[PDB]
């Protein structure tokens, strides 16, 4: 289970022109672009902070889930939660040959449990000494407008903070950064074997 | 596979196990019979 | 009789009546599942087979069929009565009188048909989706249907396992409580808490293999029990406990293990469950077993074999338990021979007729 | 037999029926694994072999084959019935009558074939991928198949270990709980905590070898138990405990060790498990053992040898346990000889016919 | 159970002209200068914080509840609470034949536990693999004026807070944001199997 990203976000999909409206920089100056190189450096640093505390994705970039042994006999819950249209469960071999498999696997969409449950009571078997990478595109939407807005606000509450204080300097809201995140975190109570 | 002597034979494919589900649906009939018609007639209506 | 004719047309004549739904699931969970429900039936069904009988016809009972002896027949017969309240015996009659085959038909796959006048006309042996439709519209009536007493039902028995069906599920799940507690439980014998300078801090994998190897070698095991365990700054050892150690549903299982033995009627002393001493010294509890739940059960089935098999003969035959040379009733036989043997006033031939002797 | 044809088709005629998969694993985990399941079968199988028999045919039973004596045969035969509910006996007949070889075929590798009329036509001894296909489509029928009573299955026995299969896994894992607790546990007898001026501070390897040598020499061991142990600034000794000390699942193991003994039917006094005194003084518990779980088992197997071996002879032979000069039944023999011996009213030959003597 | 919204708000349904009055009307600097479309971006962030804490909907948007297995035998509590009129309970199969049903169920509306609660004991079973899918319209009313005004004030107390201070800065009111929400939260005490 490695879970790397195939492609990153384009950067042009991030709302730098709206984050600048948030931070109260300035309206009609002739410069207007001295911060563009750094404002998206804090938006990518605040999304990636909330992508890890919530285990959500938010831009629907493509992922690659390269794993070897199945976690449970048939289920295989995916880590990145809001998914749609798993592309390919290409089953690599011990070395080399990569054979994509329709394989009779389904996809159960959920924000909490994005399973990949199999229908033939057993997922496609795994060549001993070989991995099973799964290409899937997981996230809310393609553009910034398709997000839940409270999670989009939690980026703006957080990336404004990184813009206003640079080093770790200490400085209570009703719905702060944390209270907006908490309905998007994963609530789990299993430490067991299954 | 036919195993050679200098082969150092690899493991083969365990057969896939299928599990097909019977849904077990219901089938019911609810006839409406009159109480007077069940009490007057010479025929055994609850049997018929 | 007259009431029965009215009862039929309510349920439906000519159509099978099934009765209990779960009787196929109480067998796997109550007779193959727990030892108390297993031993209780095996204690009774092996007791009714051991009791001799008093009458020809018993030559059939001694050898009913191939691979199913006399004692093996009643174990199959009573083993269906205790499990599902119903006993069945198919008779194959190539010959008109005393049919030379008996077969204990299992009561999972048998269903009754009420027929016209309320008393049954059909029995349906249903395995898979395939039926047989035995016929009762004749005189020999090829199946004896032994019912346990059921007050609410008109066609089946009550099956004491159904009455103990709560105490089986307590005893099955309390015993499976302790199994899965011994299989899903993480107790540690301690925890080496490492906070650090911060409130949180990991230790590097260089330091961590040092920490395993001084714990693997010098602290765990019987041979390292009690090393003084220097703790420098940051490290700390919090020993954990295990606060319920013994006795996880220990008495509620043992109370449920007694209610299963209560329902079939075996005493707690015979089966081996723990409990307070009710009976004293096994001359009673074995005598109580062959008087409250074996010989009343055996004289009820034998009264049905005395009437069903006499329908194949011309003359009617009685068939009762021996109630003599059954060695659990020896305390009722000492007590009756020493009473009349010590009664010296009445003469010699006057007490051979009391004790059951051939007179001289 | 008339319904025999209906159940045969559902299973599938001519094809082997296996029954329980996990049968071989209950042997390794429940009979080679724990002493209670080990002793309970060995206590019964060495008891049924010791009981003499009453009939020629017993000349075969006395010397069945090479290297497998009379008493060694029934230990193998009953030892399969208690373990897997099924007993098998191959007869090899170089000679036409009374075949001079008997072999207990183990019931792990044996499978039934239902055949046409429901009663079996084939038995399959399956070792490796190799089958044998014994044939039952003949008159001598070369394998006797002794079934324990199974209400739900039509072809096998129930094997009391299957009914106690939860209580075995409790007793196997509670006993392995205390084993791995003695092997994975770090208890210290204390901890010399060294904080320092800061909240954290190590001590130098000069100071650390000083701390070992005053702990190795002057404080550890039996001979240094209680030195007054000066603690300067920074140092502190927190003595640890071990809060559940005895009794890790001690009663749930001792309760599961009785439920295993319950299912096979041995009394708790014979096997040696601790527990409340149910039976009194071994004149009862040994007499209860040979009356509730040995002699009913032996009279059921001997009734199958009385019929399978009589199929090789012309005349049918009876074969029952002796129930005389078996020294566990002496309290039932004192009680019956002193009853009739004290009955002085009836004459001398009138009680020789009661106690079983040849009259004179 | 994905539960994505079919359509979002139009934006013209939101009280941006009224929120400018809750921001500074009757007392203030003047009408002052506020990026109008910014003020719409804080109302959508305060509603989506109260739509999550209360599990209400507040604008009567269209929803699509596509879940695989029925939880109870017949009940099926709907999460977004103030509901009205199931649009359709179409039932797709594993291939996508999308055969709708038109009877067998009667939505029982309620602000506490909205249900589906089919007739008798038979609720439409699920094709194996073929997720069931329920489209419904949940919320109070089409315009902003149809709302309970205490819940509307919790938006204005919250959307003004996201306007007054940008980053997560520190700052116990009797009926604050939190005290106006708590009579609209869902009070549940089940952690069990049904």
């Amino acid at each position: 289970m490695m879970l790397n990203e195939v492609t990153a976000v384009p950067g042009t999909a991030l709302p730098v022109a709206e984050f600048r409206d948030h931070l109260r920089l300035g309206t009609g100056f002739a410069d207007l672009g001295a911060e563009d190189a750094a404002l998206l450096s804090y938006l990518r640093a605040a999304i990636a902070a909330i992508e890890g505390r919530t285990a959500k994705a938010l831009i629907s970039r493509g992922f690659r889930l390269a794993l070897t042994a199945w976690r449970w006999g048939d289920m295989q819950t995916l880590p990145i939660a809001p998914v749609a249209t798993v592309t390919a469960l290409r089953l690599v071999d011990a070395a080399g040959v990569e054979t994509p498999v329709a394989a009779g696997w389904r996809l159960v969409p959920d924000m909490a449990r994005p399973r990949i449950e199999a229908l033939g009571a057993m997922l496609p078997m795994i060549p001993t000494g070989g991995r099973v990478e799964i290409d899937f595109t997981a996230g809310f939407g393609a553009s910034w407008s398709a997000l839940p807005v409270d999670l989009a606000q939690a980026v703006f509450l957080l990336a404004a903070q990184y813009y206003e204080l640079r080093h770790d300097g200490a400085a209570a809201m009703p719905f702060g950064v944390m209270a907006l995140i908490e309905r998007w975190r994963t609530v789990r109570v299993l430490g067991g074997r299954p | 596979g036919w195993a050679s002597e200098t082969a150092a034979l690899s493991e083969t494919a365990t057969p896939q196990i299928d599990r097909i589900t019977i849904p077990l649906h219901e089938l019911a009939a609810m006839p409406k019979a009159s109480q007077r018609l069940l009490d007057d007639s010479a025929f055994d209506i609850e049997t018929w | 009789s007259v009431t029965g004719r009215i009862v039929a047309m309510a349920s439906g004549a000519g159509r099978p009546v099934w009765g209990p739904r779960d009787t196929v699931s109480l067998m796997r969970t109550g007779f193959a599942g727990n030892p108390v429900g297993f031993r209780s039936v095996k204690l009774i069904a092996e007791a009714t087979a051991a009791v001799p009988l008093i009458c020809p016809v018993l030559d059939l009972l001694r050898r009913p069929n191939a691979g199913q002896g006399r004692a093996e027949l009643f174990e199959a017969l009573i083993g269906q009565i205790l499990l599902s309240g119903n006993g069945y015996l198919e008779a194959v009659c190539p010959e008109p009188g005393v049919p030379r085959e008996l077969h204990v038909l299992r009561s999972d796959r048998m269903a009754v048909v009420p027929g016209a006048d309320g008393w049954p006309v059909g029995y349906d042996y249903t395995v898979g989706g395939r039926k047989h439709r035995f016929d009762m519209t004749g005189h020999p009536d090829p199946i004896c249907h032994i019912k346990s007493f059921h007050p609410t039902d008109d066609h089946y028995g009550l099956s004491p396992m159904q009455a103990a069906a709560v105490a089986l599920d307590v005893h099955n799940a309390a015993s499976a409580w302790s199994k899965a507690l011994l299989d899903n439980a993480a107790r540690p014998s301690g925890a080496i808490i490492y906070k650090g300078a911060d409130g949180q801090g990991v230790l590097a994998p260089e330091q961590y293999e040092r920490l395993i190897f001084e714990m693997e070698t010098h602290h765990q095991g019987a041979r390292n029990a009690g090393r003084p365990m220097l703790l420098e700054g940051g490290l700390d050892w919090k020993p954990m406990g295990f606060s319920p150690s013994d006795m996880e549903f220990h008495e509620t299982k043992a109370a449920a293990a007694r209610e299963i033995a209560l329902a079939f009627g075996v005493p707690p002393m015979l089966i081996g469950i723990p409990g307070d001493a009710t009976y004293a010294n096994y001359a009673e509890a074995n005598r109580a077993f062959y008087r409250l739940t074996v010989l009343p059960l055996l004289t009820r089935v034998s009264a049905a074999l005395a009437w069903w098999l006499s329908g194949y003969l011309g003359a009617q035959i009685e068939l009762k338990p021996d109630l003599d040379q059954v060695p659990a009733l020896a305390v009722e036989r000492d007590q009756l021979w020493a009473r009349i043997g010590a009664a010296g006033f009445l003469s010699n031939s006057e007490k051979r007729v009391l004790l059951g002797l051939p007179p001289t």
